[PDB]
RNA sequence: AGCCAGGAUGUUGGCUUAGAAGCAGCCAUCAUUUAAAGAAAGCGUAAUAGCUCACUGGUCGAGUCGGCCUGCGCGGAAGAU
């Protein structure tokens, strides 16, 4: 009931992008706002619906005169859909025996068994212009669970058999577990859904394919929101397989002496990784325990948690949804959260190289005035292979300075080598050289050295402009059409560092190589590039740097 | 049409012809390129 | 000049009414005339007129550079006519001609439908593709424009409505 | 032969099957079959010990063909196959390393002598020159 | 100044080749044919396909073009019974 909404050409489109063969049956009556009839073509009968009203009128007629010509010239190409459907109904297309309601159907919905034809409806949904005509076709074209090959376990390592078992309720028992949601009532809840066989109230079901035990409790039923509890599960139903203490995407809940499936196929992954960090701190020990009842509702909720920063580091496949996991801990699970960057290697290396910075240390501590006016020169960063992150190069100019007071200097160069004048940030496999130690006998100590080696090291900083050590992660980006030229173009923003250009049958797979430190929000960007229209992995490869420039004037 | 008191001939393809006066310079794709005054 | 190596063949089946400074074209289809301005010294010589600047207004070399230009469009556009073809790129828009009127599927809150003056003969061969059919340049421009007007072409998806032969520069969003 | 449609010469190493990103294009002009232009040059490709760019040329037709032109490999990547590295010109008039003769110079202009019309033997021999002068390269007989 | 009009074609123009493939930028800055073409100006652009400048090669078939000096003119120019 919009503007630009035309049946035929939808229908019709699906032949040229999807590839498909579509023959559709309820055509349309009426220039979308006149609309008032759904021509079904079957029985050649148009629907009358309600003047306005949520539901009075399924008023059927003939096919009005205004389409008695497109009507004619539509039926004949939904009775060509059996000839071809079964190669019986092929010499009675041309012999002109009646193709009537009751018989072409018979042909047709085997022809949903191997799924070559969809079966295409036109109508509103709000303006209840179709609702009550659509349901007509579901017992019709859409399939049972006693029509379909029902449940069909294996076996678990001995031999491949599978074994067709029965539909009815004369079989051993049999479901599966997935939409395995949470309350603060019991905890874990379900909503699964049991094929055949029926079970009583109290058993001792397991997931066989985890090797646990448990018991059913009391089962409830929903009218998709209320607590319905359904004591006598049949054959069929959707309910609450209550009290399972642990279970996993897709195992089997079923009786022992029985048949069992053993099978997790696609497993997927959540890509894109924002680091929730806690409001107070009696909020993280409240917030180290949301990974509890959180991810185990689902796979596609995962947490990279860090070894060393200890940060929660979350994975969702989309934002979107890591939007929703804090505004699920937000009402309820009662938690304030400060979502944050996730933990990037930030070791802050350094662009220039200061000469010499003297540590100025001069205070009366120890009775006489314990001096110490200690100088060291920046040394460039130490590469290539150097365990130890703290190289300090002490060069005493002629031993001066005796062993006792060696820590002093090194403990405070070592203290601002693991802190950063930005936000913290390890400036860590720097090698440092001591340039001169002033030496004394009663201004000579420890804090003389250490507080002196402490600010000197800082004061370099300033002048030196300590960059970012980051890690480089492989990125690929698979995307179909000639849209990847806006993206690699936008990802040359982005120092992606690039491999080349490969393409598939439908896909033109992008090859290159991304700054971990330039993730921030790459996924929303991409989706607003790629308009969502993308799937791809991530892997990791090399470790670069990212501009800084911060020690000019950000750093204090 | 932004204003200013200096009217240089900036783009490449910039046409200059003088409207009711007031001198406004006509480009053909940029619209940026387009001043009125002077 | 090259206006003045410019003048203008007549053809059979389209008469001139030469009551001096008014001109009425007796064509084809209409009457294109035009009352032109006193900087013009007209003469339909034999059978390719002939013009000439009047002295005082020596700036009549443009004032009738226009109307060498002119009269030529008006014999071959009684006679001929334009094609004055619209591209109509709307989600959900269309366009229907019924008499003299046509139809502005515009995503308004109300229709809009606008009469059209004599020298139009409309037409529609789709929602997308409308017909404009005259006899003066003018009037075959200016019917054309307001509609135009209405909806100019958008630089961000293309939207709007533009003419057949007008290619628009449509950008991007850049960020976000 | 032919006029404004279409006309670009551009192809780079024939060992690469699928036709290299910038090369596409050229390709990506008249809608080909990148598949034909694939199995069009592989049954002379095989007399030949891979490695250095061999050139061909595209040209166009109304409907949906196309057709292109068989040469020998240009003499500039001749002159960097023998001196080993592919890329000398860093400073044309300031290094002199490197020399061969003129001998060398029309021996790789027979087979240009036996495959086009222009690219002439004695008049190339200047520009063989100087393609050697731009890299930084001595010659002498 | 416009419509036909080839944009004659050696080459990938390196470097560093991941594309820096005349169109990011530094050194060369020759030209196989010179009645029309530069190892080059922007847009298309990761690169190029698309569209031109280059000579207008063929038509119009006459004047035309870019700056220097002065006579004056326009814009610049918005205030408070």
């Amino acid at each position: 009931d919009r503007m630009g909404a035309n049946f035929l050409k939808v229908v019709n489109q699906i032949k040229t992008r999807l590839g498909a063969n579509p023959v559709p049956l309820q055509l349309a009556i009426g220039a979308e706002e006149h609309f008032t009839g759904v021509v079904d073509l079957v029985k050649m009968k148009a629907i009358n619906w309600n003047d306005a009203d949520q539901g009075v009128t399924f008023e059927y007629e003939d096919i009005p005169a205004d389409m008695v010509e497109l009507a004619n010239e539509w039926h004949q190409n939904l009775i060509e859909s059996a000839a071809e459907a079964s190669e019986e109904l092929m010499e009675k297309y041309l012999g002109g025996e009646e193709l009537t309601e009751a018989e072409i159907k018979g042909a047709l919905r085997q022809r949903v068994l191997n799924n070559e034809i969809i079966l295409v409806t036109c109508g509103s949904a709000f303006k209840n212009k179709g609702v009550q005509a659509m349901l007509d076709a579901v017992i019709d074209y859409l399939p049972s669970p006693v029509d379909v090959p029902a449940i069909n376990g294996i076996l678990d390592d001995g031999k491949d058999t599978p074994a067709e078992r029965h539909a009815s309720d004369d079989e051993p028992f049999s479901a599966l577990a997935f939409k395995i949601a949470t309350d603060p009532f019991v905890g874990n809840l379900t909503f699964f859904r049991v094929y055949s066989g029926v079970v009583n109230s109290g058993d001792t079901v397991l997931n066989s394919v985890k090797a646990a035990r448990e018991r059913f409790g009391r089962i409830v039923q929903m009218h998709a929101n209320k607590r319905e509890e359904i004591k006598e599960v049949r054959a069929g139903d959707i309910a609450a397989a209550i009290g399972l203490k642990d279970v996993t995407t897709g195992d089997t809940l079923c009786d022992p002496d029985a048949p069992i499936i053993l099978e997790r196929m696609e497993f997927p992954e959540p890509v894109i990784s924002i680091a929730v960090e806690p409001k107070t701190k009696a909020d993280q020990e409240k917030m180290g325990l949301a990974l509890g009842r959180l991810a185990k509702e689902d796979p596609s909720f995962r947490v990279w948690t860090d070894e060393e920063s200890n940060q929660t580091i979350i994975a969702g496949m989309g934002e979107l949804h890591l939007d929703i996991i804090v505004d699920r801990m937000k009402r309820e699970f009662n938690v304030e959260a400060n979502v944050g960057k996730p933990q990037v290697a930030y070791r802050e290396t350094i662009r220039q190289k200061v000469t010499d910075v003297e540590g100025k240390h001069a205070k009366q501590s120890g009775g006489r005035g314990q001096y110490g006016h200690v100088v060291i020169d920046m040394y460039p960063l130490e590469p290539g292979s150097n365990p130890k992150g703290y190289e300090f190069i002490n060069d005493i100019k002629g031993g001066v300075i005796p062993g006792e007071y060696i820590p002093a200097v090194d403990k405070g160069i070592q203290e601002q080598l693991k802190a950063g004048p930005l936000a913290g940030y390890p400036v860590v496999d720097m090698g440092i050289r001591l340039h001169f130690g002033s030496y004394h006998d009663v201004d000579s100590s420890e804090l003389a050295f250490k507080l002196a080696a402490s600010i000197a090291f800082k004061e370099g900083f300033k002048k030196a402009k300590p960059v970012l050590l980051e890690p480089i992660m492989k990125v690929e980006v698979e995307t179909p059409e000639e849209n990847t030229g806006d993206v690699i173009g936008d990802l040359s923003r982005r120092r992606g560092m690039l491999k080349g250009q490969e393409s598939e049958v439908t896909g033109v797979k992008i090859h290159a190589e991304v700054p971990l430190s330039e993730m921030f929000g790459y996924a929303t960007q991409l989706r607003s590039l790629t308009k969502g229209r993308a799937s791809y992995t991530m892997e990791f490869l090399k470790y670069d740097e990212a501009p800084s420039n911060v020690a000019q004037a950000v750093i204090e | 049409m932004k204003v200013r008191a200096s009217v240089k001939k900036l783009c490449r393809n910039c046409k200059i012809v003088k409207r009711d006066g007031v001198i406004r310079v006509i480009c053909s794709a940029e619209p940026k390129h387009k001043q009125r005054q002077g | 000049s090259r206006v003045a190596k410019a003048p203008v063949v007549v053809p059979a089946g389209v008469d001139v009414k030469i009551n001096g400074q008014v001109i009425t074209i007796k064509g084809k289809n209409g009457e294109l005339t035009r009352t032109l301005n006193d900087a013009v010294e007209v003469k339909h010589a034999d059978n390719t007129l002939t013009f000439g600047p009047r002295d005082g207004y020596a700036d009549g070399w443009a004032q009738a550079g226009t109307a060498r230009a002119l009269l030529n469009s008006m014999v071959i556009g009684v006679t001929e006519g334009f094609t004055k073809k619209l591209q109509l790129v709307g989600v959900g828009y269309r366009a229907a001609v019924k008499g003299n009127v046509i139809n502005l599927s515009l995503g308004f809150s109300h229709p809009v439908d606008h009469q059209l003056p004599a020298g139009i003969t409309a037409e529609c061969p789709t929602q997308t593709e409308i017909v404009l059919k005259g006899a003066d340049k003018q009037v075959i421009g200016q019917v054309a424009a307001d509609l135009r007007a209405y909806r100019r072409p958008e630089p961000y998806k293309g939207k709007g409505v533009r003419y057949a032969d007008e290619v628009v520069r449509t950008k991007e969003a850049k960020k976000k | 032969a032919k006029k404004v449609q279409a006309y670009v010469k551009l192809q780079v190493a024939a060992g690469m099957a699928n036709p290299s990103p910038p090369v596409g294009p050229a390709l990506g002009q008249q809608g080909v079959n990148i598949m034909e232009f694939c199995k069009a040059f592989n049954a002379k490709t095989d007399s030949i010990e891979k490695g250095l760019p061999i050139p061909v040329v595209i040209t166009v037709y109304a409907d949906r063909s196309f057709t292109f032109v068989t040469k020998t490999p240009p003499a500039a990547v001749l002159l960097k196959k023998a001196a080993g590295i592919k890329s000398g010109s860093g400073k044309p008039n300031k290094d002199k390393v490197g020399k061969i003769s003129r001998a060398q110079l029309q021996e790789i202009a027979q087979t240009k002598a036996a495959d086009m019309t222009g690219a002439d033997i004695e008049a190339m021999t200047r520009s063989i020159e100087g393609t050697a002068r731009s890299m930084g390269l001595v010659v002498e007989d």
